[PDB]
């Protein structure tokens, strides 16, 4: 079970782990329990492995889609905030962290992808995916490109796949039907085809990853990128003149991002649960704790009503909420990990031209309803 | 993954792998649930090809059983919890899809549909009928042959002495259409079949006693996309056969078990679609699109070849005989039930479709449906016009111009021969290979021979005193 | 100690001591659990040798039953809790291991393998097939003889009158390969056999109906080291026989109970290993090591002698007859199923092995497996090359060069004679003694005589009117 009489936290590398570390600091200065903040690579993958052995962090932060699986494997402790503490948070955010009716984590923030554009190359962002090719044609003549975003993570591409009808698991009478998947239907096929055509026709490259896309927009070479709130910090730092807005429509329907609820879970294997709960509910989940974190890497829309209230007014935040509203909150069922790995292969194989769209989506469909 | 959770949710002990042979008969093999792993889904399981009729020969026996995770459903009859998973038959290494695998062939045909861009999905609504008996006996040896049918509903039992008395409320010959119980003795059983069919994913629209005495019955199910429907037919038959068995009966999908009363048919309602719109609705005859008409023309042009798959038994032709209601005239109409192609008159254009009436339940789902499609497509690609609808009368009077208008094959051999010659429309898109077709024909010719070569009881009546 | 705790954990009242005789039949004797003490394991229990066929004679009757504590398993059929413990037969005082004890012989053979250093473990994956009937009657006296088989699945019953009606869905002749129920009437029973087999330590891979009408079936189990597998075969048979009995059936492992339909075989998959690596994978033919080829050469060189153990009944030769699929051609191939040695085509080199197809389930596990090994080793030690693989055809056409290539023995006597002459490879390492071999041969010659001397029903058909 290990741990000690201290706190070890694991959070993804794209989040404000230094803001989080500033919050451990006044936990410790006010308590004697020192907090250690780490951001291992693949932590979402590494957790189940080391926690399974009874070790790992005291507290784990990830989007809520991974939590149903952790809970089913028994890796998380059931938390118990009272109705007063519960009351401070938006209720749709506690729903995201419920597995078989029990709460298995504290909801922190609401994440949705947005279109980010360079106001200096493109004062007015395109309203449609369909006018992007033309747009690229024009910029390219000027040594630039219309759009670049991470193609290696299915999370970035799902909004387009889902726009005209693709879907993960059908939500039917209080639950998700694991055998009803919409990764190979006509909307999903139209969406991926459109993407592959972008590449085919040299508007985009099959290899773009997170870093390539980020450096491109931050250096002024591409006019738009698609990313979450956590990327805003580096943009600010590069001083590009950027706007954040709704994603473009495809076939007249809104792009539909999967929405993630950034969440903090307590290792079932920790000796520190009480410490952990003090920290979360009394240090981090305050206006002050959230703001130390948000000044490091922006969180998006926060689940704490009080702070959220001050947060947006911010047009970046308003846009985040609008894309979120057109999207769908992810399922947290154990099957989310099969879905993601199947959809990850499919896109890469299709973008790389190793498989046709029809072949890629069909394999994915088969793999999932495995 | 859905499968791996169904295994835990139902505490499954076994997995029953199913597939269909060329003749259309569902086959199976079972493995313990613990043999189901990640590998299983990506590479399937190996089995001997040479064992199934008309498949691999002397040298290339081994082949692959590829589980189709979308088909997972619990078996409602087996004693120990077991999950059924339909499989396709793939060539080893290449993992392509065996030329002779009827399910692969049907899938190929759905692919070719999308490819030609004519439509994106095919809709099949077959209506298989069947019989429920109490006793079925038959045999054939050098010194003779026979067949004896028996059921508590058989009109012939009006005179039979029964242990606890003859309660005598039976459907007379051709008198089974809807007398309420007790004349209809199969209400409870038809419903169990319905409930079970639905537990297995089918959607039931209705159930009723059919025309013939002695237990002809029918369970009507909702249409579905071509390949999924053929799967449903297999399940349908399975449920019918097994519920009957559990009730102390025995069911048969033979097309004509009795001379003198109704045979069992399997009408096939069809229509095409693209992006949710019904490509068969239009301003032409009875609410049809010109596409529908070309389709009909195709079916009519290749009828005799389709027969080899839709009426694959010599028995099939004992149903398709110059009778009044015999669906043997190759024509269409919205009324004339002499026409093998009826046009349902319905209000919503969303439900416009055609009904090809000559198929029987003995037909291989897959191959029958596929052949129907391919004929339809070839009717479209080549804008084969139907001609005008027949609204006059059937085969008898007419008899004016000797009434030699189009007709379905009159014997299995004739149908097989048509299939032989008229095979191009099936080879289109590489759906059917010559080898597959030739193998199928060979399997059926062997069957045709048994019947052609074995003296028939009636021949004694007719010629013993010659 | 594990045994003494199993006694308390399952509140065992009896211990059933088991062993196998020369013919291959499992034998047993029971003692109250309270008779199991420390002594029991170190010195075993005494019993009369002279009682078992082909064992000690007139003077040296007494011998030792040595419990092998690793084999402890609960009997799933007996009414009172009882623990089964397999035993070896040891010579008294010396406590060596009786020359004629088939399990001792098999152990000796595994030892000799390690000794030659050729490999450290042998892997056997036999596939015994069997039949499940309802009625079996036979007899022979001065005035005649007969055998009558009956099963609800038998095709011949298509004409039989049954009390509650003939439900008639039966597998036709050679038509048992996979029709789903109700044609296949043994799903529930095959699974009980599986569950029970596993409760007894076996690991099941699959179960299915076999080719023949009238109840041919098969339960496929995972391979294991040679001696442990022969133990598994005995348990396997026991489970099959007893589950059948409990279901109102009767099972037989006879190789050919019916003329005109499939016999039952027991293919044997084999491979060798050392420190976890498969000594049979290589760059040679079909993924084989040159060691595998020498092994094959050995098996082929000594085939006729192996026959005396792998096909120890006159009946065995009614399965091994010039037929198409008859595994009688002494050759190897990865496709040609005319070849008695198939080479499974598999991806992982970890699973590379050979399949010797001619064995039947009547074979003594122990002696059959042992003889297969010894022949293989002698093939290695003497680098006996296989020659080239046969990929042409079987016994019929060919018929070119009269096709007199290697073949398995054509009669039991011939096989016994081969074993007589070609015994050196078996005596190697002192595994088989001359006395053991001569005794075995004598037991079988007595059996061969009954069949050779008793008039056969067919002889009347052929010669009564002579
Ligand atoms: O691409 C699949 C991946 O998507 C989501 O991960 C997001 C995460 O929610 C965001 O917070 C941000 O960090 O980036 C990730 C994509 O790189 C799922 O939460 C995750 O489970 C999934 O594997």
């Amino acid at each position: 079970k290990i741990e000690e009489g201290k706190l070890v936290i694991w959070i993804n590398g794209d989040k404000g782990y230094n803001g989080l570390a500033e919050v451990g600091k006044k936990f410790e200065k006010d308590t004697g329990i020192k907090v250690t903040v780490e951001h291992p690579d693949k932590l979402e993958e590494k957790f189940p492995q080391v926690a399974a052995t009874g070790d790992g962090p005291d507290i784990i932060f990830w989007a809520h889609d991974r939590f149903g699986g952790y809970a089913q494997s028994g890796l998380l402790a059931e938390i118990t905030p009272d109705k007063a503490f519960q009351d401070k948070l938006y209720p749709f955010t506690w729903d995201a962290v419920r597995y078989n009716g029990k709460l298995i984590a504290y909801p922190i923030a609401v994440e949705a992808l947005s279109l980010i554009y360079n106001k200096d190359l493109l004062p007015n962002p395109p309203k449609t995916w369909e006018e992007i090719p033309a747009l690229d044609k024009e910029l390219k003549a000027k040594g630039k490109s219309a759009l670049m975003f991470n193609l290696q993570e299915p999370y970035f591409t799902w909004p387009l796949i889902a726009a005209d009808g693709g879907y993960a698991f059908k939500y039917e009478n209080g639950k998700y039907d694991i055998k009803d998947v919409g990764v190979d239907n006509a909307g999903a096929k139209a969406g991926l085809t459109f993407l592959v055509d972008l590449i085919k026709n040299k508007h985009m490259n099959a290899d773009t990853d997170y870093s390539i896309a980020e450096a491109a927009f931050n250096k002024g070479e591409t006019a738009m990128t698609i990313n979450g709130p956590w990327a805003w910090s580096n943009i600010d730092t590069s001083k590009v003149n950027y706007g954040v807005t709704v994603l473009p429509t495809f076939k007249g329907q809104p792009s539909k991002p999967f929405v993630g609820v950034l969440s903090a879970g307590i290792n079932a294997a920790s000796p520190n649960k009480e410490l952990a709960k003090e920290f979360l509910e009394n240090y981090l989940l305050t206006d002050e704790g959230l703001e130390a974190v948000n000044k490091d890497k922006p969180l998006g829309a926060v689940a704490l009503k009080s702070y959220e209230e001050e947060l947006a007014k911010d047009p970046r935040i308003a846009a985040t909420m609008e894309n979120a509203q057109k999207g769908e909150i992810m399922p947290n069922i154990p099957q989310m990990s099969a879905f993601w790995y199947a959809v990850r292969t499919a896109v890469i194989n299709a973008a790389s031209g190793r498989q046709t769209v029809d072949e890629a989506l069909k394999d994915a469909q088969t793999r999932i309803t495995k | 993954e859905h499968v791996l959770t169904m295994l835990n949710e139902h505490e499954v002990k076994f997995v029953d792998l199913r597939f269909t042979d060329t003749k259309g008969k569902e086959q199976h093999v079972t493995i313990p649930a613990h043999q189901v792993n990640a590998e299983f889904f990506e590479e399937g399981k190996m089995f001997d090809g040479s064992s199934i009729g008309g498949w691999k020969g002397i040298n290339e026996s081994d082949m692959v059983l590829m589980p189709d995770a979308s088909t997972a459903v619990i078996d409602p009859f087996f004693a120990d919890s077991t999950l059924i998973i339909r499989c396709d038959i793939l060539e080893p290494g290449t993992l392509q899809g065996y030329d002779r695998d009827p399910r692969s062939i049907a899938k190929r045909a759905e692919d070719y549909l999308r490819a030609t861009g004519i439509a994106d999905t095919v809709l099949f609504g077959p209506e298989p009928e069947f019989f429920l008996f109490d006793d079925i006996r038959f045999g054939a040896s050098i010194s003779g042959s026979h067949v004896a049918i028996d059921d508590i509903e058989g009109a012939w039992n009006s005179s039979t002495k029964y242990e606890g008395g003859n309660k005598g409320h039976r459907p007379g010959v051709k008198g089974g259409y809807f007398p309420v119980p007790p004349v209809d003795s199969a209400q409870d059983i038809r419903s169990e079949m319905c409930l079970v069919m639905e537990q297995m994913g089918l959607v039931v629209e209705a159930h009723h006693h059919e025309v013939a005495t002695a237990g002809q019955n029918e369970v009507a199910t909702r249409f579905n996309t071509m390949t999924k429907k053929a799967d449903e037919i297999q399940i349908y038959k399975y449920v019918v056969h097994n519920v009957a068995h559990r009730f102390g009966k025995t069911a048969t999908f033979m097309p004509k078990p009795m001379f003198g009363d109704n045979g069992s048919g399997m009408h096939c309602h069809m229509s095409l679609a693209k992006n949710g719109t019904n490509l068969f609705s239009g301003d032409k005859y009875a609410g049809l699109s010109e596409q529908a008409l070309y389709y009909i023309g195709g079916v009519i042009k290749h009828a005799k070849a389709i027969n080899a798959l839709a009426n694959p038994t010599t028995n099939s032709y004992k149903r398709l005989v110059p009778g009044y209601e015999a669906p043997v005239m190759l024509a269409y109409s919205a009324r004339n039930r002499s026409a093998s192609i009826r046009i349902p008159v319905v209000a919503s254009p969303k439900a416009r479709r055609i009904e090809v009436r000559f198929p029987d339940p003995a037909a291989n789902p897959y191959l029958c449906f596929a052949a129907l499609l391919m004929a339809g497509l070839d009717g479209i690609k080549n804008k084969i016009h139907p001609g005008e609808p027949m609204d006059k009368n059937l085969y008898d009077l007419p008899p004016e111009e000797a009434k030699e208008i189009p007709q379905v094959a009159g014997s299995l051999e004739e149908a097989l021969n048509a299939l032989d010659l008229d095979r191009e429309f099936l080879k289109a898109g590489g759906v059917f290979t010559d080898e597959a077709i030739d193998a199928y024909i060979a399997l059926r010719r062997e069957e045709d021979d048994r019947v052609r070569m074995t003296p028939h009881p009636v021949e004694f009546e007719l010629y013993y005193s010659v």
